[PDB]
């Protein structure tokens, strides 16, 4: 009878039903054939288009200018968290600030050309758990 | 007739007005009356033009503003400057020095109290003591009255000492002494006999006999505002019990019962009585009448508005309303003056009024429907060009959605576009364009020339917004040029250009051109949305046409006719297909055949 | 879709159509444009088209505000209020600024909503404007709270009744436990604690509302 | 817009002037419509309307308007014509017939007055006709107010054509010429004729309405006093001292009016504010007394 009761109990009833909603993937769902709203065309689905583009980033000449000299090996890629970009070619090693671009920060330490890298998060209890992420590199001799 | 006299005088006004919102825009220091004693000087006016310099006299006539006591000066004001100008003009020139007391000897001497020379008065070296002592008290010059009277030799000399502390005080001379013995001998001597002049000088200063008027000498009907002016005593009424109080309530009735306007006559001056009187509200009433000139009787109020009174339409005193009425006249066919005047509505700083004034503006634009004056205008990028509103300033979003809502009921399609504009709902715009560009798509030929409408907006837009960081959805823009493309592919449909009209409408992607695909053809086809779904009619059909006409068989080497004839074979499986999904006309049949 | 929301109705429902727009309206830095075609909607729904209404349930204008007010507050609801403070202050202030929106959005539009089915439409939307007062009010304290000494008031406070108070969400506070919280704003204003104006401000609302 | 109006204005003009109709009911009717169209042209504006609409003009500085004022030059045209001709029959035509009719032709009369003030009419219809025979009718007034009583009820009739009378001899007197031809016509002398103002109101129904309705002469014949004074060049000009002679002559009604009350004293304060602006509009009376 209380309205600040009553209100409660609105919401309250509305929130359990949203988290009921039913599951994302049921085999049941496309057992035959897929519902689809599929168009070739950019921006055809007017209303309805899940994803635009926002904006593009170019690779800052001043990060390509240490990449022009390559003769091994070349290969990029973004680490999720650090929202960064990483471009390696031979031994060296960049990552930029995606937001920035002008922001970035180059490997010395390695001597031999760079197999793989990855981020990673730290062990539970070692002396750097703390540290939010840390970087694995391999090169043919060492991971580092 | 015409009447070019009224209109002139209408923009003169409203010139006045804009100055005058110019000037609080800017901080400056317009006056207002002033600008209308300058016009009003020529002529009728004369009465209007003594109420404004009454109102200008008032001007910071705060100074504190206590009701009586400007009207007093006014008065008194205006019987020096009568006396200085008659002084200020040959003789002797007087032959003494210019001073005041000098100057009133000359008014009594010179002017009419002798037509050559004599009666009643006192005299003694040639001057009516008690006729100088009056006046000089008329102009104002208490002090110089007082040293007129020390000086008399005169016998009733007690009155000198009730004189000198009436001149002491505030001049609501109040001992909680002799007052009382005043009246007493006034009512026993003075009252039944004597010289007219000294009998004012007792009942004025004194307050004597609250019953009111002085026999011989008042002249003037200012004289007669003056004298009851004097007689009123608003300080410290209430306190003392007697009831020979009279207090501006009171001498405001007076003035109402009968005497009326005709009383009050040169009626000329009767309107200058009310605002003396502080009948700021009958004065705009009265001069709500003659041809009152409702124009006048607003401006005046503009006036009175200025000095911060309105303190609480022929009869409607309320500021906004006296305004928002006088507006109703002139908005449609001028609505920037109707702006001009509702702005002044500000002028009564403080809540209600500014809402009353955004009300009115809110109503002016709805209804005039004048939304590019009032509103705004065009992009080209840099915003708004401001509507006369706008340069005023601020609520002006909320209005437009409200106006832009409207004309979505009404479906004043063209003035909901441009509200949306205004209004920055650029993707509202295109989709209410779309609708629009895509019927008048869809009909009969024979039109668009190549230079305004719809298909004209639709070009207006498509450049201005879609270069500038495009917020629209890419779906809306997308069918956006469809429809341009189809426009144009009108354009170059007939007036020649048969070629040109295939090479453009097979851009479109929307009919089959090569193979049988017609049918994918079909499945795209629901999909399409419903701005397109129904302009394909003429998209076949125009194809049915160009192609027909090109494919006109030749007279008398390469001549691929094969083509061209296959896509109007396509093109009728696709019409055999979507005919129900159609307005129904294969009368493509008609065109197809020969 | 604003100028054809059929579109949004049929996929999403009239209810989410009716959340959507009432965001909508209130969203800041919008065209007054969209801001009114979306109130439009809210208030009255699509013309000689779909209409917004209490049908012998509650309408999906009701179902739309709620549902609006219940997604905004769903991650606090639930959790406990103290611990200092579960939530940041920039949360905080984040949640009071948006509930402020609301609350004076409904204030108002409120002759429109209140003033059977149009009655129970009517009890409906009174309480949850309550609601949403009163959960402006609850922010309005904790708002005050974060300026400064709240810790060490807290610490010193508590008392037997402090397991009960511990254990208090949110929600709990929307829907107020009284007594407690008198006590409590009593001493931040006995106390030093609240500075200037914001002890002005508790005072009268001991007076308003205690 | 009432162009489709103008139209039948037009005919009345014609009717008019032609003086057809051997009812003079018929010219009533023609009266009558030409009233409401002068009227209905100005819807009520004042002089601020005119100087905003000059203002717009000012120039054309971009599109203006400047239609009522069109208008009103249009409609000037074609009264002027057909005005003359019109003008000499609607002032015989006063006086007699209709007394009645006059109801409908005296205010006729004011409207186009005002417009086509200025110009026009005042050469032509000075002359004639018409001043002479307005200021007898003046002196006439005085021994009309009496009359008044019987006729309350003729009164209807003329309360509709005297007072449009002493309002169209008050529009005269607001701009130059017009002041000029009233004088010329012996304005002063009509009134002394008329006595009204050289006695005493109160020497004498129920009283406060007789007091009312005479104060109520007072006041407007004051103000076509005022206002011929003024008007006219109200200094050293013959004006001053005419209208100085008025208040000497008539004194102490001046003075008698300065004090009492209700709308009889409404009546009293508009005939005080009247003395007021005679007094200082000339040489300040008391300035004169000096």
């Amino acid at each position: 009878q209380e309205a600040l009761e009553n209100a409660g109990r609105l919401i309250d009833r509305q929130l359990q039903e949203d988290r009921m909603y039913p599951d994302l993937s049921e085999l049941l769902m496309v057992s035959s054939g897929m519902d689809m709203d599929y168009p070739l065309q950019l921006l055809s689905v007017p209303n309805l288009p899940e994803i635009s583009s926002i904006r593009r980033v170019p690779l800052p000449p001043e990060l390509v200018e240490q990449f022009g000299h390559m003769q091994c090996n070349c290969m990029m890629g973004v680490f999720p968290p650090i929202s960064r970009a990483w471009l390696t070619i031979d031994s060296d090693i960049f990552m930029w600030n995606y937001e920035d671009g002008g922001d970035l920060a180059y490997f010395d330490g390695l001597s031999e050309t760079i197999l793989a890298v990855g981020l990673v998060k730290p062990k539970a209890g070692i002396f750097q758990p703390h540290v939010r992420h840390l970087l694995v590199l391999a090169t043919p001799v060492d991971i580092v | 007739p015409g009447r070019s006299s009224l209109d002139n005088i209408e923009m003169a006004y409203a010139r006045q007005i804009y100055i005058y919102n110019e000037k609080i825009v800017n901080g400056h220091l317009q006056p207002n009356l002033v600008d209308l004693c300058a016009s009003v000087a020529e002529l009728d006016d004369k009465s209007i033009s003594d109420m404004w310099t009454m109102v200008k006299q008032m001007t910071d006539v705060l100074v504190r503003m206590e009701f009586v006591r400007q009207a007093l000066a006014y008065l008194e004001q205006s019987y020096k400057n009568y006396t200085l100008v008659t002084v200020f003009g040959n003789l002797h020139q007087l032959g003494g020095v210019p001073g005041t007391y000098q100057l009133v000897r000359s008014f009594l001497n010179i002017k009419l109290p002798a037509p050559l020379p004599g009666l009643q008065d006192g005299e003694v070296e040639g001057h009516p003591v008690w006729a100088l002592i009056y006046y000089c008290m008329r102009c104002g010059d208490l002090l110089a009255a007082s040293q007129v009277v020390n000086r008399a030799q005169h016998q009733l000399g007690e009155f000198k000492t009730w004189f000198q502390e009436y001149m002491n005080s505030k001049d609501r001379r109040l001992s909680p002494a002799t007052e009382n013995k005043l009246r007493l001998h006034y009512r026993r001597a003075l009252r039944n006999n004597t010289d007219p002049y000294k009998r004012a000088v007792y009942c004025i200063i004194g307050r004597c006999d609250v019953t009111d008027n002085q026999s011989e000498v008042a002249d003037k009907t200012e004289d007669y505002l003056w004298l009851k002016l004097n007689q009123v005593c608003f300080d410290d009424d209430g306190t003392s019990s007697p009831q020979d109080r009279l207090t501006l309530s009171q001498f405001q009735k007076q003035l109402l019962e009968d005497y009326g306007e005709s009383h009050f006559t040169v009626p000329f001056l009767y309107f200058q009585v009310l605002f003396l009187t502080a009948q700021f509200e009958a004065a705009v009433a009265f001069l709500f009448r003659m041809e009152r000139l409702r124009c006048h009787a607003v401006h005046v109020a503009l006036v009175l508005f200025e000095l911060k009174l309105l303190l609480k339409c022929l009869r409607r005193l309320n500021f906004v309303r006296l305004l928002m009425l006088y507006t109703r006249k002139f908005e449609s066919t001028d609505p920037r003056e109707a702006l001009q005047y509702f702005y002044f509505l500000r002028d009564e700083k403080d809540s209600q009024g500014e809402n009353m004034f955004l009300r009115c503006v809110s109503e002016l634009v709805i209804e005039s429907r004048e939304f590019d004056m009032i509103l705004g205008k065009l992009e080209n990028d840099g915003s708004r060009k401001p509507g006369v509103i706008d340069k005023f300033t601020s609520d002006t979003k909320p209005i437009i959605n409200k106006v832009a809502s409207v004309a979505e009921n009404k479906g004043l399609f063209e003035e909901a576009a441009k509200l949306y504009d205004l209004a920055k709902n650029a993707d509202k715009v295109l989709e209410l364009m779309n609708k629009l560009l895509s019927p008048v798509v869809p009909q009969i030929s024979a039109p668009q020339s190549n230079k305004e409408r719809l298909k004209n907006m639709a070009l207006s837009i498509a450049e201005r917004y879609r270069a500038q960081g495009i917020s629209a959805n890419k779906f809306v823009d997308s069918t956006f040029y469809l429809l341009l493309d189809l426009i144009t592919f009108f354009d170059e449909y007939h007036s020649g250009h048969i070629d040109r009209a295939f090479d453009i409408i097979e851009r479109l992607k929307l009919v089959p051109l090569n193979q049988e695909s017609v049918e994918e053809r079909v499945a795209a086809f629901r999909n399409f949305s419903d701005e397109i779904r129904h302009n394909l009619s003429e998209v076949l059909l125009a194809t049915m046409n160009i192609l027909f006409t090109q494919f006109k068989r030749l007279k008398g080497i390469e001549d691929r006719d094969s083509q061209l004839r296959s896509q109007a074979r396509t093109l009728i499986t696709f019409a055999g297909m979507i005919p129900y999904r159609t307005s129904g006309d294969t009368n493509a049949r008609l065109v197809q055949m020969e | 879709l604003l100028v054809e929301i059929e579109r949004f109705f049929k996929l999403h429902q009239e209810d989410q159509a009716c959340a959507t727009c009432l965001i909508l309206a209130c969203s800041t830095c919008d065209r007054e444009v969209s801001a009114w075609a979306t109130r439009a909607f809210f208030r009255y729904g699509g013309e000689a088209q779909m209409r917004f209404t209490t049908l012998p349930v509650y309408s999906g204008k009701h179902n739309g505000i709620c549902i609006y007010f219940s997604r905004i507050m769903g991650n606090i609801w639930d959790a406990s209020l103290v611990v200092e403070s579960s939530v940041p202050c920039q949360l905080l202030e984040s949640v009071l600024q948006e509930l402020k929106g609301l609350q004076e959005f409904l204030d108002r539009n409120s002759q429109f909503a209140g003033g059977e089915a149009q009655l129970s439409e009517k009890i409906s939307l009174q309480a949850i404007q309550q609601l949403v007062r009163k959960s402006y009010q609850a922010l309005a304290l904790w708002k005050l709270l974060c300026e400064h000494q709240f810790t060490i008031i807290v610490a010193e406070l508590q008392k037997e009744l402090q397991e009960q108070l511990k254990i208090t969400t949110f929600k709990d506070l929307v829907i107020r436990d009284k007594e407690l919280t008198g006590a409590l704003i009593a001493s931040l204003i006995n106390c030093y604690i609240r500075d200037n104006a914001a002890v002005d401000g508790i005072s009268l609302h001991l007076q308003d509302i205690c | 817009g009432d162009s489709s109006l103008y139209i039948i204005l037009k005919k009345l003009l014609d009717f008019i002037l032609k003086t057809g109709g051997g009812f003079q009911r018929v010219r009533t009717h023609l009266y009558g419509s030409l009233l409401y169209y002068l009227q209905i042209a100005q819807r009520p504006d004042e002089p601020d309307t005119l100087e905003a609409a000059k203002k717009t003009m000012w120039e054309r500085l971009t599109a203006p308007e400047d239609v009522f004022s069109k208008l009103q030059r249009e409609n000037i045209a074609i009264i002027e014509s057909y005005g003359a001709a019109l003008m000499e029959v609607v002032c015989r035509d006063a006086c007699d017939g209709h007394e009645i009719g006059r109801m409908l032709a005296l205010a006729l009369l004011d409207r186009i007055v005002s417009v086509d003030k200025q110009q026009q009419w005042l050469l032509y219809l000075s002359n004639s006709g018409y001043l002479k025979v307005l200021v007898d009718s003046l002196v006439e007034d005085d021994r009309t107010l009496q009359s008044l009583l019987t006729p309350q009820p003729p009164l209807l009739k003329a309360l509709y054509t005297y007072e449009s009378k002493m309002a169209f001899l008050t529009r005269v007197a607001k701009i130059q010429q017009g002041a000029l031809e009233l004088l010329r016509s012996g304005v002063i002398v009509r009134l002394a004729q008329c006595q009204v103002y050289d006695m005493r109101p109160e020497t004498d129904m129920f009283i406060p309405t007789p007091v009312d309705r005479y104060r109520q002469i007072l006041l407007p014949a004051l103000q076509l006093c005022q206002v011929i004074l003024t008007s006219s060049m109200a200094q050293h000009l013959q004006a001053a001292g005419q209208v100085l002679q008025f208040l000497i002559s008539h004194s102490d009604t001046i003075q008698a009016i300065l004090r009492c009350q209700d709308v009889s004293a409404g009546s009293l304060q508009e005939l005080a504010l009247l003395t007021g602006i005679i007094s200082k509009a000339a040489l300040p009376g008391i300035l004169s007394e000096l």
